[PDB]
């Protein structure tokens, strides 16, 4: 089922089997805990490795940051959790967290607690402020406690997953698990919550190849996710996007839409055996631990799709008083420029496709919802189906009753009145499109401008753009470029002689028809 | 042999000389908005509140150059972050409110911040 | 010279091993290293700290300080970079810093110091380069 994604490899690092991957609670750093006996952290934005800590000489399964103390907790096959200062580089504390190696650690920023889960079938609580005294011991799990997560609706609650085919929800107060969920059938590798103030969910992953979704409120199993085609090592929920990201020991990661569980993507890397997953709680970074290293990956959807016409129908999709599937929104409010204005939505009629991009017409007569290689046109404020068309991309031009589309045949297309224009068809190839009157099409390390008159190459500007937008006179253009910005002059008369003559080269243009104004 | 006609040409070395050369070609009312000076400068007070407090000072200075009466001391440039349009969205004053403090951030930053509210406005 | 000495210190109150490129800082080397590196070079967990009018650059390793000292300077990046390269070379010789093992490989470290910084001007070194010398 369609979803705004864009998987990007933010940083990779090669090392012996990383059991845990973490994002720093408040920092842009991601910590991965390796089987090098070392845990290493790297800030995968500037691509700087901030620090490493040698916890043990035998594997460190878990590592997490207790950001407030400016300390990191690690649990290694020393059967200890050792604490270090990540800016004063020394070991803050050393303590025996368990009688066995520590698979996962969870940190409660609001309480002094870390509870750690270990394969001594017990999860123990340590309080950093007491100098890592044992606050509470939880006895409930009768098997290897693979992972621990804290519920974000009550931090006093956590769930622990154990290979005993349950995930047990426990409270701090109570050694014993205050209720048990039987979340899986072949042991539970992982537990995660689906984050938020109104989301009571659990996930279980198991070596029966499957990840299962559970609702902790209702206690039923919402659905079963195919997971992988081999034992699901870990599974987690993405917060923002409706998906579940799972990893398997087959070296494959799969992304599943959390609305029908149909395969969004399968990712392999040449690192293989993907042991863990974790997700950033502020959303759009997930990190996955593999045998041969760790990766931090960045998921797509960073920005919203919307457009403001002149009718006061400012249309978005998703959001409040609007559904994603259907289309709506209005914004007729003019309250003070210094704050964010209300939603001010008024209801808007039918849709039939998903909005990859959803946009009102710039002067208010059309609405366009674009999605899945198709555009559907709905009427400005009535929303009856006006028109239809093809569009992997749709952009309104300046004309906005002429628009540019990428129909993805290797020629950038113009559709006029939502009907295809074949008097427009670049003598460039295409790789991408910029709208406005002279359509910019990017191909062969060039930006070429084409005529909506006879589709000849007017000029080529040798710095490719981000965008072309053309003024509403179509003589002046504003080019968004990595250069920074251009304003160019299209001299109309010069173009008419040049285009007719076709003195403008197929892939290089005529450097006179356009001139660079500034 | 230092001073280039260029922007750069590459590499940390050229880059380090370059901020020296830039300060020459615009000395006028401090650097104002710190150049490539910013990178070393944080480490210069790694202990830990003092960096923010300092940073807050520069940010306040930078906003505007006011009258400069008794505790109205903001230098740097007169317009470069203005103050106070009525069409500016979501306004300059939001950052100005931080500087009004009870302790709203921590004490070192607090002492700097109270002076800094006084200083801009 | 711009770089007086390149020095490995123990904050036991003495310069464990140290290098005087040309005869100047003999006994002088030990007193500086012994007082200043004990206080973290008088640092606060800042790589540059200057005390008694001598620039000290450092990195703590255990009860030991790996120390670079200058009292003059040509560039920002450079002082750190020789110290840094030194810090790749020092665990090859001594398996981190530690006074007894530093002591035993006086020759190793000292030779690297001459090679790394020659007449106070920061040359470059590398663990393979170091090998030809101690061969």
């Amino acid at each position: 089922m369609p979803l705004r994604l864009d998987i990007k490899r933010k940083l990779t690092a090669r090392s012996d089997r990383v059991k845990s991957v973490d994002l720093h609670p408040t920092e842009p750093w991601m910590l991965a805990s390796l089987y090098n006996g070392s845990v290493c952290v790297w800030n995968h934005e500037t691509q700087t490795l901030v620090k490493t800590f040698e916890v043990c000489d035998l594997p460190v399964r878990a590592a997490k940051f207790v950001a407030r103390k400016n300390w990191v907790v690690t649990g290694a096959d020393d059967m200890q959790i050792r604490v270090f200062n990540y800016n004063t580089l020394e070991r803050v504390h050393m303590f025996e967290a368990h009688s066995d190696y520590i698979r996962c650690i969870a940190v409660h920023p609001t309480q002094p607690f870390i509870l750690t889960s270990s394969d001594d079938m017990l999860i123990k609580l340590w309080d950093w402020d007491k100098k890592w005294s044992c606050s509470q011991v939880f006895e409930g799990h009768t098997h290897y406690v693979m992972q621990i997560v804290i519920n974000p609706k009550d931090n006093n609650q956590f769930a622990s997953a154990s290979l005993d085919r349950t995930i047990k929800v426990w409270q701090l107060g109570s050694s014993s698990p205050n209720f048990t969920l039987e979340g899986h059938e072949k042991g539970v590798n992982c537990i995660d919550y689906y984050s938020g103030g109104d989301k009571p969910y659990l996930i279980s992953g198991a070596d029966d190849r499957l990840v299962k979704i559970w609702d902790y409120q209702n206690k039923t199993c919402v659905q079963t996710l195919e997971g992988h085609a081999q034992n699901v090592s870990c599974a987690s929920f993405h917060p923002e996007l409706p998906i579940i990201i799972t990893g398997s020991e087959d070296g494959t990661v799969r992304i599943w839409h959390s609305s029908t569980y149909r395969l969004e993507s399968t990712l392999n890397y040449g690192m293989e055996r993907v042991w863990c997953v974790a997700s950033l709680r502020g959303s759009n970074n997930v990190a996955l631990g593999y045998d041969e290293g760790s990766i931090i990956v960045k998921l797509g959807r960073e920005e919203p799709a919307m457009s403001m016409d002149a009718n006061g129908k400012i249309i978005w999709a998703k959001h409040s008083e609007v559904q994603q599937a259907n289309l709506k929104a209005m914004g007729d409010t003019e309250i003070k420029d210094g704050e964010r204005l209300p939603l001010a939505v008024k209801d808007m009629g039918s849709c039939e496709i998903y909005p990859q991009t959803i946009q009102h017409n710039p002067n208010g007569r059309f609405v366009v919802v674009c999605g899945d290689g198709e555009y559907i046109i709905y009427t400005a404020m009535a929303l009856r189906n006006k028109s239809f068309g093809s569009a992997q991309e749709f952009a309104w031009a300046h004309d906005s009753s002429e628009y540019a589309i990428r129909e993805s045949n290797s020629i950038v297309k113009i559709f006029k009145n939502f009907k295809e224009k074949k008097s427009f068809k670049p003598d460039f190839g295409a790789e991408s499109i910029y709208g406005g009157f002279l359509l910019g099409v990017r191909s062969v390390n060039g930006l070429a401008f084409y005529d909506w008159e006879n589709t000849e190459l007017i000029r080529r500007i040798e710095i490719q753009p981000k965008h072309i937008f053309w003024s509403d006179s179509g003589e002046l253009v504003c080019i968004a470029t990595e250069e920074s910005f251009f304003i160019l002059k299209y001299l109309s008369e010069k173009v008419l002689a040049a285009q007719e003559t076709h003195e403008g080269v197929t892939e290089d243009g005529i450097e006179d028809a356009f001139e660079v104004l500034g | 042999v230092e001073l280039i006609y260029k922007v750069c040409h590459a590499n940390p070395s050229e880059r380090a000389r370059f901020i020296r050369c830039i300060y020459n070609l615009l000395q006028s009312s401090s650097p104002a908005v710190k150049y490539e000076a910013a990178g070393t400068l944080v480490t210069l007070s790694s202990a830990p509140t003092a960096i923010k407090a300092a940073a807050q000072c520069y940010i306040d200075l930078i906003i505007k150059e006011s009258d400069n009466n008794v505790k109205l001391i903001v230098l740097d440039r007169l317009v470069e972050l203005k103050e106070h349009p009525a069409h500016e969205r979501v306004l300059q004053d939001l950052v100005m409110d931080i500087l009004r403090v009870l302790s709203t951030p921590d004490l070192e930053v607090r002492k700097k911040t109270l002076q800094l509210a006084l200083d801009l406005v | 010279m711009v770089l007086l000495a390149a020095a490995v210190c123990t904050k036991a109150g003495k310069a464990i091993v140290s290098r005087q490129f040309v005869e100047m800082t003999r006994t002088r080397i030990e007193g500086l290293l012994a007082a200043f590196p004990k206080l973290m070079n008088t640092g606060k967990q800042h790589t540059f700290v200057e005390t008694e009018s001598v620039r000290y650059v450092y990195q703590p390793m255990e009860k030991l300080y790996m120390v670079l000292i200058t009292t003059k300077n040509s560039n920002i990046l450079e002082d750190l970079e020789t110290l840094r390269l030194f810090s790749r070379v020092i665990p090859e010789y001594c398996r981190a810093l530690e006074e007894n093992e530093i002591s035993e490989h006086c020759f190793d470290l000292i030779f690297a110091f001459d090679e790394i910084v020659a007449l106070g001007y920061r040359e470059n070194v590398n663990l393979a380069q170091i090998r030809t010398f101690t061969e």
